[PDB]
């Protein structure tokens, strides 16, 4: 007894999310193999989620001057919204994926000349500075600045939000709001320079992606 | 087979009751590298309609974050809902209302909002109910509540008039006695006094007014009235844990879900 | 000498109906305090203690045909993906057809769970062409009818051949959402950003045209069943839903 | 510091008389709270805790003779078979004779159980002929007096000889019914299809004629006792029954 | 239930078993009932076995 | 290797004498069971050939 | 014969709010008398009891 087998009609193939089931199917032929390159024309790792979406991104550049009074808010911005911009590589991962869940890494670098004096504050505020005390900001995870000792601090805070995932197209409220206020006034004499720079390097940590969208 | 109707194929068990408990919990990947077999199927055959539904490579949503459970009737219809309400006009106007599970009886003379949809989701009903009445209004009014099964002599349904019945017929069936100043509310069971097997909600013809009713709650008042103040009673229902359910029915259309 | 004293606590003579442990009765009309046993003889053994019996059974929610006089990529019907979806009715008798999933979920403030559409076609054996069942997430109110067909390829989807001997493609809806609890907004009458009801929108595209012989018609009707899995609902209410005329 | 608080539940000051567990008293008039023991000396030991003592004892319910001036197959008396059956009375004193079965069952909404008729004849030793005790089921309201005698042979029955030295034939009634619970409809005054009281109708046919000598009479009286077995009744009421004059 | 279409037609039917009457049941929710559908593509014979559903 | 089974075409079913064989068949579904009555509303034997 | 008697003590219908053992509620609105468990996922684990 001989039997000539025929082609199967039903087939469940495709990709992760794009799912197709066909009634008229055929055998997918395959020749060759995925060839590796021994004399590597690229000595670093390829593009991946781990190295692209988590890397320090400059979001704002201001300049702390001498004419600022006490407890003047130097910077007032959204850490999440400034990372949503066309000029970054995190635009490439967040454009097709709507939902977002992430931790916030903060590193702020300033550069004073040592013939000045004064100090700053860098707190991480959830939501808004609605009725929080200026003098009680150290309860927040903060990092201070000094013209005597250091010029680099870092702050690692988790996702503080009323929900779990994030919507980019219509946010209810900003998730984090990085604040920088004048902790001590910047004084100079004669000849000492009356400017010193300020930069905020921010990046995401522990990103999830859910629910792909067709729209931009 | 006891009957002798033979077939070339095998008929399996179709429309399995209660396929899933609605808690979202664990009881890797649901779909993934394994191909979706329930992506394409045939729905005219109920044997191949039993295939597991998937089309995307998935994983578990996770464990739910409320301790209670809100997917069984024992804890969904346990919260009581409206049945009827009525007022008073003169002295000793005994009120009598039945409980009719039909959908033909439009409210207020029938089933209101939640109980109209709930008493047409399932075919047969056999078991007791919970009755919570609320007394609100004038003071120093005497009252009495009692039960009367079907197939007996009783006063006119949904009409407030003088009772033609007496204290011997009302108290021999079973009754309570209270006053509208002490507590003003009664939580009472509604026991299954029926000679038939089970009542059914949705019926038509002459069997709808006979094979649906299972109980009657009726109230007589006294020491009425005092200085001019309203006297309104409320009647709520809720299911008890002693009843069961049978043969899941298609729900009510949008032109029947009406409220009082 | 008797010493039996208790001070009366608060919530004195308050009707509690939030749960059933205080809504239960404290006595009975029954002589000798009787009970009621199980009698599984005349009911056929079908005993329902759970609302899963009505939901996951596929019930018709919509209807759209597949004509041959359309262009490649033309949008046929846009669907707000929710358990609140029904549009069919009947003139004789005067009735508006309801889905078995929507009546279960219209008695709740919130819902959470996956949904399974079943698009059954009734062609002849000689029709052909394909479709694309793209899932566009978000809310119920965007300008969804401006999406290009190749822009829909970024979103998750499923291809399908019309010809063959299997009609129903059981398309399942993932929970693409920003909030874990999705509210019944249809009780309100004012729109508000933040509260949604649809976790996505379905678009059946005209991925290819309809080829057919002469001795049949030029349309293939596609039915829309409605079934669900992993469904969860709490915080009950009462609301009679309205017909969504898209 | 005392901490003894209980919130007052519902059903506050409500007279509950459905069962006896809430109808019992909470105290006693008796000094030292006394009890009452059993004293089976002057009662003769006859202690009744159950209503079976009155029901299954055969009590007279009707009366029909067997004349000799009748035709073969002529209907003598039609009987609605129920526990509610009594027709005899007395002029001096002014009283209407009741059966011990009917008083037990007139205090209920429903009844269920078998019935045993006892047709005792008082002939001479020289009478003869036979009878046919056919059971025609259904309700109490058909045109039962149009049944042919050979059509009654399809229904269950029992033959009997009049002559002999044993009079009483204990004819038992099966439960031929469509509903398991048979209602007391006599409380109402309006007829209604669906609610019945008789599970069948008895017809004593003239299966043969009466042959007799000259020096006796031309009639043989048949008494109708009434007894029951496997009887069950619930859902009590109060109703004084009326005399069924057929 | 047996039907006989010619294969140059198209369409489908429904065959549900209803206890009592079609009083207020949904036309679109009839698949909760034990039913059997009909198609001009695949089959023409179905069978339904239901128990005695009655108040008595 | 996966195989989707289909409906059988030939079926030999029916009664004792009435005999039918179909070319277009479907699976005979079956729900519930023949329920017996414990509180017997009929204390005698049912209708049969032996007693009638 | 039922013998269940208690004399009503003092402090009858007095709102006590000095401590929480008499300020707690005696019932619940919740269906089936539900409870609420701990979910330390979106709060970052920072739990303040003091």
């Amino acid at each position: 007894e001989q039997m000539i087998q025929s082609v199967d009609r039903t087939a469940v193939t495709g990709a992760s999310y794009f799912t197709s089931v066909d009634q008229s199917s055929v055998h997918t032929a395959e020749v060759g193999s995925h060839q590796i390159e021994p004399l590597k024309t690229s000595v670093d790792k390829p593009g991946s989620k781990k190295t692209q979406g988590e890397k320090f991104f400059l979001i704002h550049s201001a300049r702390w001057l001498t004419t600022h009074a006490l407890f003047h808010e130097v910077a007032k911005l959204d850490v999440v919204k400034l990372l949503y911009n066309e000029q970054f590589a995190v635009q490439g991962l967040l454009r097709y994926h709507t939902y977002a869940r992430f931790g916030i890494e903060i590193q702020v670098q300033i550069n004073p000349t040592p013939f000045q004096q004064g100090g700053l504050i860098c707190a991480m505020v959830p939501g808004d500075q609605s009725y929080g005390s200026i003098a009680s900001l150290t309860v927040y995870p903060h990092g201070l600045l000094n013209c005597n000792i250091n010029n680099v601090v870092r702050i690692k805070v988790p996702f503080i939000y009323t929900r779990g995932a994030y919507h980019f197209k219509d946010p209810q409220y900003p998730v984090w709001e990085l604040t920088i206020r004048v902790w001590s006034e910047l004084n100079i004499g004669t000849g000492t320079s009356a400017y010193t720079s300020l930069n905020v390097l921010a990046r995401f940590t522990d990103l999830e992606l859910h629910g792909l969208t067709p729209l931009s | 087979d006891d009957s002798g109707g033979f077939s070339t194929t095998v008929s399996t068990e179709q429309n399995v009751p209660d396929p899933q408990v609605g808690i979202t919990t664990m009881r890797m990947d649901v779909s993934g590298v394994q191909a979706p077999v329930g992506a394409i199927t045939t729905i005219e055959d109920p044997v191949l309609a039993k295939k597991v539904p998937e089309t995307f490579p998935e994983l578990k949503p996770g464990e739910s974050r409320h301790t209670s459970d809100h997917m069984s009737i024992y804890k969904f219809m346990g919260r009581s809902h409206f049945l009827c309400t009525f007022t008073f006009n003169s002295n000793n106007k005994e009120y009598t209302f039945p409980i009719t599970l039909s959908s033909t009886s439009n409210p207020p003379h029938g089933l209101p909002s939640t109980l109209r949809w709930f008493f047409n989701l399932f075919q047969l009903y056999r078991g007791p109910l919970d009755l919570t009445i609320i007394i609100t209004g004038a003071t120093d009014v005497d009252g009495m509540a009692w039960f009367t099964p079907v197939g007996l002599a009783v006063d006119t349904p949904w009409v407030e008039k003088e009772s033609a019945l007496q204290i011997d017929y009302k108290t021999a069936l079973g009754a309570v006695r209270f006053n509208t100043r002490r507590t003003g509310n009664i939580q009472i069971r509604l026991p299954w006094y029926s000679y038939l097997y089970a009542v059914s909600g949705a019926l038509d013809g002459l069997g709808d007014k006979t094979d649906s009713t299972f109980g009657l709650v009726s109230i007589q008042i006294a020491n009425y009235n005092h200085s001019d103040e309203y006297l309104s009673f409320s009647c709520y229902l809720s299911v008890t844990e002693q009843s069961e359910f049978y043969f899941p029915r298609a729900p009510l259309n949008s032109n029947a879900m009406l409220s009082t | 000498m008797m010493r039996n004293e208790t001070r009366v606590s608060t919530t004195e003579n308050v009707v509690n109906l939030s749960n059933y442990e205080d809504a239960r009765a404290k006595m009975s009309f029954a002589l000798d305090q009787e009970d009621w046993k199980s009698d599984p003889s005349q009911g056929g053994g079908i005993k329902i203690t759970h609302f899963t019996t009505w939901t996951s059974i596929p019930t018709l929610a919509a209807q759209f045909p597949f004509n041959a006089s359309d262009s490649v990529g033309q949008q046929i019907k846009v669907i707000p993906v929710d358990p609140y979806f029904f549009q069919m009715t009947n003139t004789n008798p005067d009735q508006k057809c309801i889905t078995a999933l929507a009546s279960i979920c219209q008695m709740f403030c919130f819902w959470r769970g996956d949904l399974v559409f079943d698009f059954q076609v009734f062609p002849t054996k000689y029709h052909s062409g394909r479709l694309l069942f793209c899932f566009v997430p978000g809310n119920e109110l965007i300008d969804v009818t401006g999406i290009t067909l190749k822009q829909a390829t970024t979103a998750p989807c499923a291809v399908m051949d019309i010809a063959g001997v299997q009609s129903t493609l059981r398309f399942r809806v993932p929970w693409i959402s920003d909030t874990p609890y999705r509210v019944n907004r249809y009780t309100k009458e004012a729109h508000q950003k933040g509260e949604y009801t649809a976790i996505g929108k379905l678009i059946v595209y005209c991925y290819n045209r309809l080829t057919s012989p002469s001795n049949v018609a030029h349309h293939v009707r596609v039915n829309v069943y409605l079934s669900a899995i992993n469904l969860e609902c709490f915080a009950p209410l009462y609301h009679a839903m309205d017909v969504t005329t898209q």
